[PDB]
RNA sequence: GGUUGCGGCCAUAUCUACCAGAAAGCACCGUUUCCCGUCCGAUCAACUGUAGUUAAGCUGGUAAGAGCCUGACCGAGUAGUGUAGUGGGUGACCAUACGCGAAACUCAGGUGCUGCAAUCU
RNA sequence: GAAGACAUUGUCAGGUGGGGAGUUUGGCUGGGGCGGCACAUCUGUUAAACGAUAACGCAGAUGUCCUAAGGGGGGCUCAUGGAGAACAGAAAUCUCCAGUAGAACAAAAGGGUAAAAGCCCCCUUGAUUUUGAUUUUCAGUGUGAAUACAAACCAUGAAAGUGUGGCCUAUCGAUCCUUUAGUCCCUCGGAAUUUGAGGCUAGAGGUGCCAGAAAAGUUACCACAGGGAUAACUGGCUUGUG
RNA sequence: GUGAUUUCUGCCCAGUGCUCUGAAUGUCAAAGUGAAGAAAUUCAACCAAGCGCGGGUAAACGGCGGGAGUUAUGACU
RNA sequence: GUCGAAUUUGGGUAUAGGGGCGAAAGACUAAUCGAACCAUCUAGUAGCUGGUUCCUGCCGAAGUUUCCCUCAGGAUAGCAGAAGCUCGUAUCAGUUUUAUGAGGUAAAGCGAAUGAUUAGAGGUUCCGGGGUCGAAAUGACCUUGACCUAUUCUCAAACUUUAAAUAUGUAAGAAGUCCUUGUUACUUAAUUGAACGUGGACAUUUGAAUGAAGAGCUUUUAGUGGGCCAUUUUUGGUAAGCAGAACUGGCGAUGCGGGAUGAACCGAACGUAGAGUUAAGGUGCCGGAAUACACGCUCAUCAGACACCACAAAAGGUGUUAG
RNA sequence: CACGGACCAAGGAGUCUAACGUCUAUGCGAGUGUUUGGGUGUAAAACCCAUACGCGUAAUGAAAGUGAACGUAGGUUGGGGCCUCGCAAGAGGUGCACAAUCGACCGAUCCUGAUGUCUUCGGAUGGAUUUGAGUAAGAGCAUAGCUGUUGGGACCCGAAAG
């Protein structure tokens, strides 16, 4: 009726894998100022390291 | 029961933005409404033959009735609602929730 | 396997009250010379018997005494006889609506109509006209419904002047009475000269309990059948009559 | 049917240990976390606000988001058969510090320290750590004392 | 080292009885116009270090007192338990081998450490 | 001859109308039905230390109640026991001493709460508005509930902060259609104005069989395409001394 | 509807049915009349039979208890 | 059984299907009648029984989740192939270890906390659901709890200082550390913090072990959705091959050697042949193999002889042997 | 002791279309598709051809409408490959598609409003943890094939009924 059987071999039949751990994660899920301030850090740097660089 | 009709809160004047002058109603009875759409094909529908057509609710299971709460503003009146308590039963009236309803001690 | 009788009674209400009338009934009568065992459960009690005749005359003794409707089964285990019994969901006082078939069926009584008598013919009242109405228990099963009121709805009153009418049956009936709250006795300016039937019962400065309609939490269905034009605020129910000495 | 509600099945684990009721003391709020730092779960009694659910007891996160009085947790759940990423939010006085980090910190330190001294120093040293091994040989001596003598011990008289 | 203020660790820091703390310091102390609250200056509010104070609190020692906390070649490889057998017993079960590993009681020791600033013939 | 602007005649409308026409009679289930809701839920245990985990198992409760029993801040410390004190009663009235919670915190139960989350006070409406993400029963869909942020406003407090409904775990709802409310929002399409209607985030009117048909009996006069029948082996039960 | 053939063939109009040489102002459709709107329309009143009240009906469906009351009381309320 | 009548029958005539007909049986209506036959719609409908035709090679299932007036049925997820795609040793692991967590389950907690039970004894508004009712409220009601009145004991799944192994999480690095200083509308009294940065220093011993038969990614659709048995721990039922639960293994799909034979037990998982060695099991004969070696026990007038499994209690026996 | 099977011969059951999903092959390419139709002919073949029209080259709302660049059509991290250095080791330069992420732009919703105005119409600029099947030097069309789905009688045979 109700059982849990064989779960674990249906898992690991194929293997389980990491969420793959993408470095860099998505500004989603933070402060809204701390996103405009990397937003405009990083405005700042691209400026400044362009006009170092010709 | 009793729920407030005219209050100082947050409300839509596109002047203040503040605690200000609010209102608020209980549902108005069913008008005619011939021209309603709803009624307006369910007559043609229910004269057509067969008499009763469309599927209707005829136990007791159901037996809520209606409230009309709204954000109204006396400046204009359009689209537009207050959200209150689940609306099992309600109505108007009260003054800013008064009806003698204070708890004295 | 040795009950071979077994009598069921259910009932849909949080708070009986037919349910121990009956069970007083019953003792007062002392109709279990033959009850072999009772169940009890949180919804009701339940009989069981072994003498067929038995189990047959309690339960036409039960439906003679209070209005009831009955049925039997056969459980093949060898065999057994099951009863299933369903009473009236209407208590002694709770207010009751009907639906436009009925009311016309019954005299056109007016939809706010109470109850007086619990007994084989289910009684009715309308506290706003001194009218007795009755009603068939078959009929009631043919037209299942729910009851309007309930007894978790009461407030207490205060009867500040009686008037008479001079109409009345048996109990000096269609009185007004000033009904005010007690909740806000010590501050309030609103009070109801409400024509009732409580008349010879009811005198000045004593404490009633009774229904409530202005903004009670009421949602019925077929209430919204009638008028709201004519629907009364405030009926009474009975008074408290403390004792002193 | 089984109820399943938010906090079933948690009499025991909700409670505070024994003889240390009352209000939480102060340096569970004074710790600082930032971006990458791993942190444990263990709720609490006395603050109802923001607790996890009870999966997460003994669970480790990492830190990607700090807010007023509150922190964010990634954690890593396996459900089905793939590891999908959990965010919680989780209040400061349910969170406790590893100190895991901070030893590896110490150690990384430590062998970074030693390392700069064999350059200095002009000669090669080994790094990793190693688990240890067997015991090596060894002559036992027995001067200031003697071999004794052991055998088993008869039943009778005590069965 | 003595305090005082502000703390971290949260009984090694608690309860019962005594003992001691020289001008360095803790609290009483008396009073009510002003701000303040109740039935009243009992707490709180404010007012100044005189005529008196260490009988308080606080700070420390001791109790062949209670309690608590650290270890045990104390209680034990004990109870327990994972891996295994075509191991035994008709069973209830019991030993075996490769592992890990308890706890009440008893004994040993103690009745706080530490952070910043200021004051003390 | 009798009768007459009456009947009858055609249409519409109300009532009566198993005489007849079509249908229906839920699900789980130690056969069915009855009883019950294990059909949406909640606490513990069942249940074997992540978690998840059956049974028509048991103890059990829900379809509410609150403008305060919510928000802020302030002051006070409860049950009980002892000592007492004209009328005082075993307990009413007032004080002191002990008292880590034995009371109380709306409801059932279990967690948590002692200069408070309790008792008493003074003030307020944050049970606000506009749109997301996350978490729980999960398919990573929604329904149900919670999380703390961002944009404005306000309350309380001296201030730090606290307040997005009930200290925490349950208290409840899609499509179609109807009723009144924001920028007086859009269209009614040959071109105009006014009624009227239909146009939109969110919000009532409900579906308890709770991811939601509109619903009463009998067949032994039966048919129908199928599945199950039935006593010879309990884990060795079985015969003589409650 | 019983079923020839003798003696008797008791009582009861609560309810479901059936019927009425009674009053109406309750329920009230269509059409028509009135008000307001410029109108589409909403409401008001009157509004037939039946439904309702009352009367009759039981060889129509149907029913024919317990108690106080005095231990049995075809005394008996 | 009646046979002189309500008798039987001929010929003609009438009544044709929701109709006729019926001295009434649900009887008859062309052998079909509780709705005849005929042909059309029609190849009606089926979640239901029954079948479904050449070979070989390769891979290899599930009887489980959520929902549905759903329990013989379907979609979602899971497995499998195929098509592949991006790189090709970079990245990981059903494992152990180092260090770091949480748990309250075994057992003896009772003179470190709470405590029944079945057995039924009273109490003067130190009190309660209410009854039928009630011209009242100075008004009658029956029964548990109102009241333990004066008292004993044990542990338990709803409780207690701690507290195991099995089982579960994270970390074990260059996507790093360190130094100087670049950015902003975030924050900070303060170039103080937060994040991300350029340049510079640290490559094989670059941060435990071991392993890697290449690693990662996408679309896809058949079947699937009634299990059973075994080991341990158990729940209800008195006990059961009864009803039901957790891990792993097996049958389902899986043959082979052995238990003479049993889907499940022990080994062992299989292309086609040769040689050798063995697993479990056996070595008097059937039956291939020592009527081997050695130690001691047993006389049964129903003996006795291989585990799951086809048998067993206590107790008695100058039977016997050893203590 | 569940079902069918006396034997043998012959017949026999995933079929075709309308609509498409994935993948593959082919031609063309920001275009693509001759065949409804006309001319021509060895005559149901094949040959040649115009205007239209389907599909796509822009999304959006309820629509009235608007309409896709602040920059070598952007920044951050790797990336096969290519080039320079050096015989080797390796480093540097560039880095498509691809993968995550931060942007930018266009639409809907909510805010703020300058020269003007036909005095209340016009809506530039600048914002909003919002929302979209979008742009960011386009890729699809046409045919055929395997498989698969929906309605067709729909793998074959089968009723109690109307």
């Amino acid at each position: 009726n109700h059982t849990a059987h064989n779960q674990t071999r249906k898992a690991h039949r194929n293997g389980i894998k990491k969420p793959k751990t993408y470095k860099y994660p998505s500004l989603k899920g933070v402060d809204p100022k701390f996103r405009r301030n990397h937003k405009h850090a990083l405005h700042g740097t691209a400026k400044a390291l362009a006009a170092a660089k010709k | 029961v009793n729920v407030p009709k005219t209050r100082k809160t947050y409300c839509k004047g596109k002047t203040c933005r503040k605690h200000t002058q609010h209102k608020v109603t209980q549902y108005k009875a069913g008008k005619a409404s011939l021209f309603a759409q709803g009624k307006r094909r369910y007559d043609r529908k229910q004269s057509g033959f067969g008499g009763q057509t469309k599927p209707v609710f005829h136990k007791k299971a159901k037996t809520t009735k209606k409230v009309v709460l709204r954000l109204e503003c006396v400046k204009c009146k359009t689209r537009a609602q207050l959200t209150l308590k689940r609306c099992k039963h309600f109505e108007l009236g009260g003054e800013k929730k008064q009806k003698g309803q204070a708890l004295q001690f | 396997n040795t009950w071979r009788a077994t009598v069921q009674i259910r009932q849909k209400v949080p708070h009986k009250r037919t349910f121990l009338f009956l069970e007083q009934l019953i003792l007062k009568h002392n109709a279990h010379v033959d009850t072999i065992s009772i169940s009890e459960a949180k919804d009701g009690l339940d009989f069981f018997y072994a003498q067929k005749n038995h189990a047959v005359k309690m339960i036409d003794f039960l439906n003679a005494v209070v209005p009831i409707k009955h049925k039997k089964s056969e459980e093949l285990i060898t065999y057994k006889f099951s009863y299933s019994v369903e009473i009236v969901p209407i208590c002694k006082d709770d207010l009751v609506v009907l639906p436009k078939k009925l009311a016309k069926s019954m005299g056109n009584i007016s939809q706010f109509v109470l109850c007086s008598k619990i007994s084989n013919t289910v009684q009715f009242m309308d506290p706003t006209t001194l009218q007795t109405a009755d009603l068939s228990p078959s009929v009631y099963w043919r037209a299942p419904f729910n009851a309007l009121a309930d007894v978790t709805q009461l407030v207490e009153f205060i009867v500040l002047d009686v008037d008479s009418t001079g109409i009345s049956r048996g109990n000096r009936v269609l009185a007004d009475i000033t009904v005010a709250r007690t909740s806000d006795l010590g501050v309030n300016d609103q009070v109801y000269y409400v024509r009732s039937h409580l008349g010879g019962i009811c005198h000045a400065g004593d404490s009633v309990m009774g229904y409530f309609i202005a903004n009670s939490n009421y949602n019925s269905d077929l209430f919204d059948g009638l008028n709201i034009d004519y629907v009364p605020d405030v009926v009474l129910v009975k008074k408290l009559y403390q004792r002193k000495s | 049917g089984k109820s399943h509600g938010y906090r079933s099945r948690t009499r025991y684990m909700f409670q505070r240990d024994f003889r240390k009721h009352g209000a939480v003391h102060l340096s569970t709020y004074l710790k600082v976390y930032k971006v990458g730092d791993i942190v444990d779960i263990k709720a609490n009694g006395s603050i109802q606000k923001g607790m996890p659910h009870k999966f997460y007891q003994g669970k480790t996160g990492v830190v990607y988001n700090v807010t007023k009085s509150s922190v964010g947790v990634i954690i890593n759940k396996m459900v089905g058969n793939r590891y999908l990423e959990k965010r919680l939010n989780l209040r400061v006085e349910h969170i406790k510090h590893s100190k895991c980090r901070q030893e590896f910190l110490e150690r990384v330190k430590a062998n970074a320290a030693k390392r700069a001294e064999a350059k200095a120093q002009g000669v090669a040293v080994q790094l990793k750590r190693q688990p240890a091994q067997p015991r090596e040989s060894r002559i036992v001596s027995t001067e200031g004392n003697v071999p004794q003598t052991l055998a088993p011990v008869p039943y009778e008289t005590f069965i």
